[PDB]
């Protein structure tokens, strides 16, 4: 199973932060892209109650 | 210019307004201002001054 994370700047969550002169506020963002995929979902077994 | 102002209490967050420096003119319109005289002659030959 594959975890895959994309960011457009650098690997990993990528933190930005902006000034609000206007309004006085100070601003942290953070984003990452992801999906999750089997390359074989037959590899693996859910327990069902 | 205009006068001077009072600065604007204000909340945290809130946008900071505008009141800007506003202009106007005195417009001068310069004035002929003239005065004559007229002499004859023998006016003039004549007068001791
Ligand atoms: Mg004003």
């Amino acid at each position: 199973i594959h975890t895959i994370l994309y960011a457009p700047n650098g690997q990993d969550v990528e933190i930005k932060d902006y000034e609000d002169p206007i309004r006085d506020i100070t601003g942290v963002n953070g984003r990452l892209h992801v999906d999750c995929q089997y390359s074989q979902g037959r590899s693996s077994a859910t327990v069902q109650y | 210019a205009s006068d001077e102002e009072f600065a604007r209490p204000t909340g945290q967050g809130a946008e900071i307004r505008d009141d800007g420096e506003t202009y106007t003119t005195v417009a001068w319109n310069a004035t002929k201002l003239t005065e004559g005289s007229r002499v004859t002659d023998e006016m003039r030959d004549q007068a001791m001054v």
